[PDB]
């Protein structure tokens, strides 16, 4: 009978794996998510406010591939991870992201990681909220 | 112990 | 009527939370419970951003030590989504000033959990606030 | 609906 991991360790390790996967195989990113996961990654509606959110692995994959991630580079400047409801981990990431060798843009992201349930110490992404500062401020 | 892993439940 | 949307819960919370932070931060501790996590920026002595406190009493002590005076807030974006156990995760982006100093851009993360004894009542399980100038 | 906030105290 082992011990459950600390929230900081889970959040840091997840941030690592998430952004390396975003850079190396973004078409794989959907594998982080479940049937009931929410996902938004910035975006601005035409003459409208920030974009809305899609749900579930298939729609999340569709959105990710429509975002056309190429040579994604991420500079992480801050990560918080705290225990939350039913052994979850809430994570707040502050950093810079550049897609397709374009502008290095400041962003804020909120993750909620939940236990996958079947495999010990496995987590999936229940919530993924990403916003660029230059689309808000 | 097991290592920490990440991934959906595959349901 | 029916069960409120996560967005309605998040927007109403943002309004009540920053209104109370302006008018009576001494009452802000009422939002939290025994297992609530709280961090509101801060740069530790010769190093990185500060750590976090737990429990309503220690949270009240931290809020008191921050000397919130005539707090002013300009909210620029609010995200609110359903999360585990009918909770709501809120991402706030905005500007915050204390003691009539210049406004500073911030990014806040909330987890609101059903309080469990009153319908449509929530408490703050997690409160992660960060000034971005301390980070970038 | 009526949305309120506060710990379970």
């Amino acid at each position: 009978v082992m011990e459950k991991p600390s929230p900081l360790l889970v959040g840091r390790e997840f941030v690592r794996q998430y952004y390396t996967l975003l850079n190396q195989a973004p078409d794989m990113l959907h594998r982080f998510y479940g049937k009931n996961s929410s996902y938004v990654h910035g975006g601005l509606d035409s003459n409208g406010k920030p974009a809305d959110a899609v749900y579930g692995q298939k729609e999340i994959h569709r959105k990710v591939m429509s975002q056309n991630f190429t040579n994604c580079h991420t500079k992480i400047r801050h990560v918080d991870a705290h225990a939350t409801l039913n052994d979850g981990v809430v994570v707040q990431v502050m950093g810079l992201l550049s897609n397709n060798n374009q502008a290095l843009r400041r962003f804020m992201q909120t993750f909620v990681l939940a236990p996958e349930g079947s495999v010990a110490n496995k987590f999936y992404v229940h919530n993924d909220i990403f916003r660029y500062q230059d689309e808000v401020f | 112990a097991p290592r920490i892993t990440f991934g959906g439940p595959s349901d």
